[PDB]
């Protein structure tokens, strides 16, 4: 079991399996009966994974009405309950999301032996997340992600019961999203305006996808940082720097001080919005660098007549101020990097800081008491940086960490919803994704879901490694946690 | 031009050459010592065909000055100079031997590109060539995790890319024991990991003959007598048992053992057609023989008192015997040459140890023993960021001694040990940061710069990536 559970009670009494009879069917009482695009689906992919006294059934009753057409939310409950024995082999879940991670849950727990017998063992659980935010991020601006890396990506966000995919999805050195309200970003600003593109067919394909495993979309398109790419295609959007009196090639940030550039995020943000239905959208705001406006004489200017004066964080604010208005018009909630509160920019109560920096300028723990005692909510993500690789299982620094190891009151608390491990492209493709992606985001996955008391080292590896080897058979590419093997060693 | 290695000498022209396809050959010289009977050069001519494609140059005609060699193994003495002329009509490949013009047909094909309208092209130009040092390897680690057969006939072709000749085979270790062998049938039934994970003879035979078309090296690893607990499983009283329940390294005392090792390193001898064959001897520990009252005796008979060094260097050059006999040399670790052991005339000695190593270096050429680097050069230990440069930046030939101490200095290795790497990681981790060692130990001294390092790099990492390569990019971009 991968993520371990918060109420799972074992035994040793054992049920044989019929991997051909084996049907996974609904109870009449259910909310959710055939036709339940999520579970429908759902039931022939996991028959897939298994088999691609005695149990013949598996039955499956969700509580909670909401269709399985709609896309999960931040509010969504993820309850279940897995109950076998000699009686009843029932999975009563909450929600229609909650019957997802059960279903994985199950898989799991399906083992067979030496004989090569399918079995199931004696098992009452009791399962919820610990938090409803566990994201993961993927960088396709680095380098681009064909969209089969993508999907595959989500398969096992799905194993490891995270929610959130954190789609960054444009940077500096490409923008290969390709857009209809300016049809110039994608064609001067990727790497190859056909090979190395995101399609509207490719973007409406990765949120249906993982809708059907109760996966968020979280798009991020950054903001006013990390936006070299946008440069060509709408001219006069960043600001040239200068070396002093002319001009001197060198492009940086958004220009925050031109008309033209706040009726382009309007218009640009409101595809955004549209395209993506999830209620949030990341606009990012961080690593935004002050050099390039101060340099600038026109924007020198314009902070003489808003009356700002030498301070570019307020300057920084008024553009995120809009920003967020204009995101906010459209019905649009926002998560937002550290810098965005550690600058006092003017935010809205209900705006979600996500902490990424590990000293400066506090430590990672003590700017989750900030912002909470502040009264934001708050992501984790200082310490789950899986881009950055070292030696060794370094996964066990990633599951130690603790994310309410903190000073505050329980409520004060309670404002944490989560976190998201980031896989930045920098020297990362197509060529090392899953290798170096799994199984290191499980450890992060698992402090996500698992209980605070979840936490021996010892019982983490042994069904860490397990876990590690079943993702090999599923034709997952993950990597050794250390020395041993699989029975069944990847090949392909 | 994205050339990986850098050549030796390299005279560009911007006069532009086309190829075709179904029209270009490339056939043997009138007056070569090889033809079309050279099974070797037959299956090159083929396989850079497609590598290749996959005012007009016609032709590509590989002429071999000396005696081939072409049916023959490459060992340490084999020379992989060659000297290319592109020009219309007729291309020149001329080369002493055989393993020259696979080395030579490598930069012939990282010279075509296609234009910007596809057309297959070539500038014209002149190359003399050859390898800096001739001992050029890379290890893998196939006990601490097994690797299937597929994925080292791949890293084969990479090294052919990158231009590599050894292929340092570490089979054998603490963790499991995948080599099948034939006398000895019970250390692989009983030692590996499973049944399935095994090498049995074929799968031996295949890769070193994959590798010699290649002009790959197959240098073979059964370290002893240290990183043995597999070989303990199927064969009995071959470990020395600890007592004060495991067991430790092999034990040097008993006459089975020595008998035990001729009727192994005879198998050896003829599985491997490489002259050298590595004995290990590292990270020996002394813990478990110091508590063992039928070894303390074994002390006493032979007056090494306290020091088991001197047990240690007895039993190695116990063994570096039985490889003489069989007319075999040897490479060992740096701790046998370190433990005051005596090697036989042409013994060579790897270092390894990151703690003054240059000083290693001084030492090992003083005595007049040949040597080989692979200190700064463990790339199973990763970083962040671009780690490629601090292997790229590495200069062998900086150690005190006369320019006769010099020449002793063979070469060197990048290693990939396992704890941490099997087929699902190996190809990306491996390459291209293994490349930079690549081109260290062929091109000259002074081809250091950095921007043209990081530009040639970039391209010729696409090029593997193309050719099957999964190799891992060095920063931000992109391919095709
Ligand atoms: C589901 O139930 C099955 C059996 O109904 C459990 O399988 C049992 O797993 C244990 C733990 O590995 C096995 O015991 C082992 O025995 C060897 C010696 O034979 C001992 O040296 C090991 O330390 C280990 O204890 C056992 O063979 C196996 N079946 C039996 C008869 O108990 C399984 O644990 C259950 N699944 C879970 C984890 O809930
Ligand atoms: C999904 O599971 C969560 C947690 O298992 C449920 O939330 C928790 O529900 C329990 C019982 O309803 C609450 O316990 C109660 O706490 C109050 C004090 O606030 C106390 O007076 C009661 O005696 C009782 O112990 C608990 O507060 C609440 N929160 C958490 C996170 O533990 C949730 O109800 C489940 N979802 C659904 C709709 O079933
Ligand atoms: C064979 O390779 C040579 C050497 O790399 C190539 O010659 C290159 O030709 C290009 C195209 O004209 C030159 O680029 C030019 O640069 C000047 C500025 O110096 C610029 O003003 C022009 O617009 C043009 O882009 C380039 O200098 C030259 N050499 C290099 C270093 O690339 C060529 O691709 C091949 N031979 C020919 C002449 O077709
Ligand atoms: C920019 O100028 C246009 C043209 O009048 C106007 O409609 C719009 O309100 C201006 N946006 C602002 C106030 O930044």
């Amino acid at each position: 079991l991968w993520p371990w559970p918060q109420n799972f009670q074992t035994s040793d009494q054992r049920y044989v399996l019929y991997p051909n009879n084996f049907q996974f069917q609904y109870d009449v009482s259910s909310a959710a009966q055939p036709g339940c695009s999520v579970l429908d689906e759902a039931f022939q992919r996991y028959r897939d994974l298994l088999f691609g006294t005695l149990e013949k059934n598996v039955l499956v009753v969700s509580v909670v009405t909401p269709g399985c057409n709609q896309l999960p939310t931040l509010e969504s409950v993820e309850n279940y309950t897995l109950t076998i024995n000699d009686d009843q082999c029932l999975l009563l879940s909450e929600t229609v999301w909650g019957a997802l991670r059960g279903l994985e849950t199950f898989s799991q727990l399906v083992w067979k032996s030496a004989e090569g017998t399918f079995f199931i063992n004696k098992t009452e659980i009791e399962d919820f997340p610990r938090f409803p935010h566990r994201g993961l991020l993927l960088d396709t601006s680095r380098h681009y992600l064909p969209l089969s890396s993508i999907l595959d990506t989500l398969d096992v966000m799905a194993y490891n019961k995270l929610n959130v995919f954190h789609w960054h999805l444009v940077d500096d050195p490409s923008f290969p999203y390709e857009s209809f309200t300016f049809p110039e970003l994608m064609r001067k600003g990727s790497y190859n305006p056909v090979t190395h593109i995101y399609t509207a067919q490719d973007v409406k394909e990765v949120i249906e996808y993982a809708r059907l495993r109760g996966i968020r979309v979280l798009a991020e398109f950054d903001t006013p940082g990390h936006t070299l790419s946008w440069g060509p295609g709408i001219p006069g959007l960043l600001t040239p720097c200068y070396s002093g009196s002319e001009p001197s090639g060198t492009f940086g940030p958004v220009n925050p001080s031109l008309n033209n550039t706040y009726e382009f995020m309007s218009t640009f943000f409101l595809e955004v919005s549209s395209v993506f239905p999830d209620f949030y959208l990341h606009l990012g705001g961080d690593e935004v660098d002050f050099t390039c406006w101060k340099s600038n004489p026109e924007i020198q200017d314009f902070m003489r007549k808003k009356g700002f004066g030498e301070d570019f964080k307020q300057l920084e604010s008024f553009y995120i101020q809009t920003l967020l208005d204009i995101v906010s018009s459209y019905g649009k909630g926002y998560v937002v990097w550290q810098e965005v509160f550690d600058n006092k920019v003017k935010i809205q109560p209900d705006t979600i800081i996500q902490v990424w920096r590990e000293d400066i300028p506090v430590n990672y723990m003590k700017e989750l008491e900030l912002v909470t005692k502040a009264g934001f909510r708050a992501l984790l993500s200082a310490p789950w940086y899986l881009n950055r690789i070292s030696y060794g299982p370094d996964w066990k620094d990633f599951y130690v960490v603790e994310p309410l190891a903190f000073e505050g009151t329980p409520e004060q608390k309670a404002l944490v919803i989560g976190g998201e491990a980031c896989m930045w492209g920098e020297y990362v493709d197509n060529t090392n994704l899953v290798p170096r992606l799994w199984p290191r985001a499980g450890a992060v996955a698992e402090r996500l879901w698992s209980n605070k008391l979840t936490s021996d080292l010892t019982f983490a590896y042994e069904r860490l490694s397990h876990f590690r080897c079943e993702l090999l058979r599923r034709g997952v590419q993950a990597q050794p946690l250390n020395v041993g093997f699989c029975e069944q060693e990847f090949e392909q | 031009p994205a050339l990986w290695p850098l050549p030796l000498s390299v005279k560009m022209t911007p006069n532009l050459l086309h190829l075709a396809p179904e029209n270009f050959y490339i056939s043997h010289s009138p007056n070569s010592t090889a033809g079309p009977s050279c099974t070797l050069l037959e299956e090159a001519f083929r396989r850079y065909h497609g590598y290749i494609f996959g005012t007009q140059v016609q032709q590509l005609l590989v002429s071999i000055t000396l005696q081939s060699e072409c049916d023959a193994f490459p060992n340490i003495s084999s020379d992989e100079s060659y000297t290319l002329l592109v020009k219309e009509p007729v291309a020149v490949l001329k080369a002493n031997r055989v393993w020259g013009a696979l080395r030579g047909l490598e930069t012939f094909s990282q010279l075509v590109y296609q234009d910007s309208y596809g057309t297959f092209t070539i500038n014209e130009s002149t190359i003399i060539d050859s390898p800096r040092f001739s001992h050029r390897g890379i290890l893998i680690d196939t006990s601490r995790h097994y690797l299937p057969v597929k994925i080292i006939l791949k890293t084969l072709d990479a090294m052919a890319f990158n231009k590599f000749n050894v292929l340092h085979w570490h089979i054998v270790d603490d963790q499991s024991f995948p080599y099948q062998s034939i006398t000895f049938p019970e250390l692989s039934n009983k030692g590996s990991y499973s049944l399935s994970h095994v090498y049995t003879p074929n799968d031996v035979r295949m890769v070193i003959e994959y590798a010699r078309l290649r002009g790959i090296r197959v240098l073979p690893e059964f370290d002893t007598p240290g990183h043995t607990l597999s070989w303990g499983k199927g064969q009995k009283d071959l470990l020395t048992p600890c007592y004060s329940d495991s067991f430790g390294p092999i034990n040097p005392t008993l006459n089975t053992t020595y008998s035990f090792l001729t009727t192994f390193f005879k198998e050896i001898s003829e599985v491997f057609p490489d002259q050298f064959i590595h004995l290990g001897g590292d990270e020996v520990e002394f813990k478990c023989w110091e508590s063992n009252p039928k070894i303390q005796d074994f002390m006493r008979q032979k007056g090494f008192g306290t020091d088991f060094k001197k047990l240690e260097s007895f039993y190695i050059q116990k063994v570096l015997d039985i490889i003489a006999t069989i007319n075999k040399g040897s490479i060992v670790w740096q701790e046998v040459f370190d433990d005051k052991a005596k090697l036989a005339p042409g013994t060579i000695v790897e270092v390894w140890k990151d703690s003054a190593y240059p000083e290693e270096l001084s030492r090992v050429t003083a005595s007049g023993f040949p040597v080989i680097l692979s200190a700064p050069w463990y790339l199973d230990l990763i970083s962040y960021g671009q780690d490629w440069r601090k292997y790229y930046k590495v200069e062998p030939l900086d150690f005190g001694g006369t320019q006769k101490q010099k020449q002793l200095f063979i070469g060197g290795e990048a290693c990939l040990w396992g704890e941490y790497v099997d087929a699902t990681n190996l190809t990306p981790r491996l390459w291209p940061r293994a490349s930079a060692v690549g081109e260290r130990l062929w091109s000259s001294k002074d081809v250091r710069d950095m921007d043209d390092a990081y530009d040639r790099l970039t391209r010729h990492r696409c090029r593997m990536v193309e050719r099957g390569i999964a190799a891992q990019p060095l920063y931000a971009g992109y391919c095709n």
